[PDB]
């Protein structure tokens, strides 16, 4: 079992790579809404209420790539 | 419940390629855009091929969402080892994000099935 | 994440009872409000062509 | 055997890469649809109906790239 | 022994191209969506445009996905 | 032993799909944008995205004739 | 110990290529707020909230990545 003891912390290096899309898309997703509330007035829901949602679906991808590292260690 | 939601997409997209085959039998065929150029027949990866990775897709959302569920074993030995009240939020956010997605799933896979019947009358 | 959820399905469902009421109000209770002023104008038409 | 158990571990890896397309793919239509909505008046109806169904789409890879590494741990 | 190994190791470089195809049913959602709400491309249209776009870009996907199906 | 490498030849090798898969949503965000503002309907924006998505898919085919002749030949 | 040791090492560096999305997010979070408060007048709270409140969020991939990296190192 040598060759896959040291292939299970390997593969959670490499599982990790995922990060960048999701770190990336709670800023894309925090710049349209930041630079879109200045035009008035997208404030009190409306725009509120998809800046809520569309970061929770962004997020899922780093929570789903993330139980695969964690199951290999 | 994951061999079956594969066996269950399988059968959808052989319906839909069938329906499609069938109904080009009396109103001609082309389903081809041409702007004085060729190689039209290379690129079939549509239609008949579309079918094949639009079912793999829409049942793959029942093994993703079965996914999300046993990740919890993981969690959960850590916790009964900062406070352990961030699992809770963590697991109430992912599982409203899975029962929303099914709504998502299914208003894809009747989209997906309208274009195929609008191409077939036209 | 089961009480968890449990939890969060009552206050969505207590929420949802009030604009499945408010909503029904345009088209159930709507119905009523629409017969009864086809009914009065209907009935000023026989008093009307009675007359 | 021994080259087989330890290739299994690293399948599961380099497998989810494709989680940078569909993680970032779910916050590039929130982030449309964001803006769009304070231009007035695509609210109700109308482009709710394309982000819910753009968003399925996007997302789409991500749930057929976590079936193979999935099935290779 | 070796072409059994290797037969993991052929699925897992392959998946890498769901990127292109993941985000590319984003851009296409992207500028139907803001386009959409200049007035007034809604039925058909700007439709056919987006939903023909999908599938040949998501064409990229189902090829990448049958060689790793191929090896595994 | 040459089995082994050729399995890996057919895994690299599908790396060129991101350009092949973003090249036809970057043709095709361009003339969705370009026809809504009248009137780039019949023909000339809709005659030149059947030929230039043909340009961009060339990089695809080629890329992926040679991985298939690996596992073949 | 031999192939579980040298594979840790290795684990540490590799768990870190999620930086390049934690830090360029950062970034981009703060692009849009400067040249979105020049336009008059988000400055007290408003604006100010959302970009404090965002960059947690892009911040914690990179957190949470570090933890995988520094597990393996100790």
């Amino acid at each position: 079992m040598q060759l896959v003891l040291a292939a299970k912390y390997i593969g959670a290096a490499i599982a990790t790579i995922g990060l960048t899309g999701a770190g990336i898309g709670i800023a894309i997703v925090f710049a349209a809404l930041i630079n879109g509330t200045s035009r008035n007035p997208s404030l009190r829901n409306t725009l509120f209420p998809f800046a809520i949602l569309g970061f929770a679906l962004s997020e899922a991808t780093g929570l789903f790539c993330l139980m695969i590292s964690f199951l290999l260690l | 419940i994951y061999i079956i939601g594969i066996s269950v997409s399988l059968w959808i997209g052989l319906t839909i390629l069938g329906l499609f085959l069938n109904k080009a039998v009396f109103f001609s065929l082309f389903v081809p855009s041409g702007t004085p150029l060729p190689l039209v027949p290379v690129l079939v990866l549509i239609e008949l091929l579309s079918y094949t990775a639009r079912a793999i897709s829409l049942g793959l959302r029942l093994a993703a969402n079965t996914l999300s569920g046993h990740l919890l074993m993981s969690i959960l030995g850590n916790l009964v080892k900062i406070f352990g009240l961030i699992p809770l939020a963590g697991i109430f956010a992912i599982v409203i994000l899975e029962f929303a997605i099914a709504c998502i799933q299914a208003y894809v896979f009747a989209i997906l099935t309208s274009s195929y019947l609008k191409d077939s009358i036209y | 994440i089961l009480l968890v959820t449990f939890l969060g399905f009552i206050a969505l469902i207590s929420k949802t009872v009030a604009p499945l009421y408010g909503e029904m109000a345009k088209n159930r209770t709507d119905h009523v409000v629409g017969l009864l002023n086809q009914a009065r104008a209907d009935h000023v038409n026989a008093v009307k062509t009675r007359i």
